[PDB]
Order: structure tokens, then C-alpha cells, then sequence
């Protein structure tokens, strides 16, 4: 059988931020 | 501070298949929850205390692709429906809940967070029910307490005519028990 | 392109916040008044105007994302300011909350229209006004999300 | 005069 593969992520540790222009 | 989450896709269908066969994955790893895939299915893996945990019904007996090639599972427990690998370099770990809370927050693969009331040590109910398809692919994801610590891992939805009313989870205690044997 | 749920917003005379919930961009009437919102295609008319609740709404702009309403019943809330600071408030009544930790008034200035979040990050209400004692805010007025929900339905 | 959008806040802190 093939390996399990990371295809994305979910990040819980980010805080509200002003989106840089 | 409140629980908020974002999802990022790091790899497409073709790159995933190739990486699956070679077992060699050069990508940078970030975050507490990994979005994870095999040939047949995609689900979640949650890092807790340096170990990357997910559901047996998803990973079966498989290795995880890593920068050094395939990595073998550290823990395997068919009965609790659990597997674990060493947490990949770059990931960040959650820590188990030590408050006693019964207000839980389930994090789905789309990075939505949904309130659940604990109803026993392996079940909780959705305060506000969703179609089962909103939960597809979320197996192995975290249930969080209000302070953002880990209470358990999503295992299966309990539903009724396609609507999720409740969820079964693997309590974080089952993780310690698996680690001991 | 990453999307934001909160917009930083301005008129000739002030600056404040707006928050997108259920496809609508919501803010305080005492800031926006009856004004249109700017878009690359020209001004857009308010969808909702409710002077009593101190509430206005426009269609959500490009570059935005909707917040989902709170449906747990929590009274641990988090106020998000225009500097993206987050301040814990305890819910006291349906329009009212107290800061766990009081701040100078200037710390909250320009934040009306911003969200109050439950622990799940869902919207409980919109920050209406600071409740002040000699330059120290120790409480907040807010518009409960139920009002927004009603305003739409009606 | 219209309300103008001078900036945006992303609650989750998702980077560009
Ligand atoms: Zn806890
Ligand atoms: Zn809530």
C-alpha cells in the first residue's frame, strides 16, 4: 500500500490580523 | 481568545498520488492539524504531545510520507480506531484538556468550528445540526475545550436522514491508554 | 486572495469597523448614517437601515467573507478592535458585557461595528459603544446578532 | 459622501 500523504493543513494558532496591502 | 482556524491546500491530486508511491515528501509542514489522504480517501490528523494521530479506518496500517521517506506508525490500536506517527518536523502540537469542561468545539476539514455539548465520555451533540456532508473528511480532527486544548478526536457522525445530530469521538484518555500498550 | 470578515471603514469625519454576517456587511448607524458604500462600480445603497437598533447593512464587498452567527449560548465573548487586538468580555445582559480587564477609552476608539465573538469564533453581536468611567472603558454596549437576523427576515 | 474601505481584518490570521 501507498503512504498517507499530507495534502493540506489547518492552523489554529493564528490570531486576528490586518491583511497586508 | 477564541478558537479560529484556516485551511491551506499544499498539494494537488497528481502530486499526492506520486508522493503516495515514493513515500517521499519534501513539503514544509505547519499547523496543528494535517489534511491527509490515501488513494481512496481524505481525512484529518491531529498533532497532540509530539505525536500525529488519526483514525485507523482512514490510515489503516500505512506509513506516512516524510522528507526522509516513509515513516512507520508508532501506535496502532484497531479497537479504539487509532493510529499515531511521530509528529512531522514543523508541526505544532495541541496539549490535552485538563479543565473538566463539557463545552466542546469540533474543527472540520474546511476549518469551520462547530459547538458540541459533551453527553458522555465518547459522544457529544451538535448544538446546531448540519448535513452529514459538512463533516465528510473530518475524521481524525480535534474536539477542543474552550481554552483550545484537546478533548478528543472526531470518529464518526451520529445521524438521522442525512443530518448530523451528534458525533462519536475518541476521548484523549484512549490516547494515553494506546501509548501504554 | 485571502478574505477578511471585518472591514476597516471611513467617512470624511471618522473611521470605524464593519462586519460581514450572512452575506451582509453590517455597521453602526451612528458612523455610517444613511451613506452608500464605495465599490469599483460606484456607490452601493444600504440593504438595511434600522435607526432604533443603531444598525445599517450593505451587500458584502469583494474581498470579504461572512462570519457565522453564534448559536451556543456562551457568555465568554471576545471583542476584536481595529488594531486586531482581542479583548475578553463577560456577557452581562443581552446588550451588555464587561471587560475582564478595563482599558483606556482610546484603546477601543474606532472599533464600533466590530464583532464580539463567542469561544468558537462565531458572531454574538456588533460592538455599539464603550461604557466609560472617567476615560476608562470597563463595559460595552452591543447589538445582539438576533437583531441582525430579525432585520434581514423583516 | 460614501463609506470607503481602508483595510481588512482576517479573524483566523490567515497569511497571503
Ligand atoms: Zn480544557
Ligand atoms: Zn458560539
Amino acid at each position: 500500500k501507498g503512504s498517507v500523504v499530507i495534502v493540506g493543513r489547518i492552523v489554529l494558532s493564528g490570531k486576528p490580523a490586518i491583511i497586508p496591502k | 481568545a477564541p478558537i479560529t482556524a484556516y485551511a491551506q491546500q499544499t498539494r494537488g491530486l497528481l502530486g499526492c498520488i506520486i508522493t503516495s508511491l515514493t513515500g517521499r515528501d519534501k513539503n514544509q509542514v505547519e499547523g496543528e492539524v494535517q489534511i491527509v489522504s490515501t488513494a481512496t480517501q481524505t481525512f484529518l490528523a491531529t498533532c497532540i504531545n509530539g505525536v500525529c494521530w488519526t483514525v485507523y479506518h482512514g490510515a489503516g496500517t500505512r506509513t506516512i510520507a516524510s522528507p526522509k521517506g516513509p515513516v512507520i506508525q508508532m501506535y496502532t490500536n484497531v479497537d479504539q480506531d487509532l493510529v499515531g506517527w511521530p509528529a512531522p518536523q514543523g508541526s505544532r502540537s495541541l496539549t490535552p484538556c485538563t479543565c473538566g469542561s463539557s463545552d466542546l468545539y469540533l474543527v472540520t476539514r474546511h476549518a469551520d468550528v462547530i459547538p458540541v455539548r459533551r453527553r458522555g465520555d465518547s459522544r457529544g451533540s451538535l448544538l446546531s445540526p448540519r448535513p452529514i456532508s459538512y463533516l465528510k473528511g473530518s475524521s481524525g480532527g480535534p474536539l477542543l475545550c474552550p481554552a483550545g486544548h484537546a478533548v478528543g478526536l472526531f470518529r464518526a457522525a451520529v445521524c438521522t436522514r442525512g443530518v448530523a445530530k451528534a458525533v462519536d469521538f475518541i476521548p484523549v484518555e484512549n490516547l494515553e491508554t494506546t501509548m501504554r500498550s
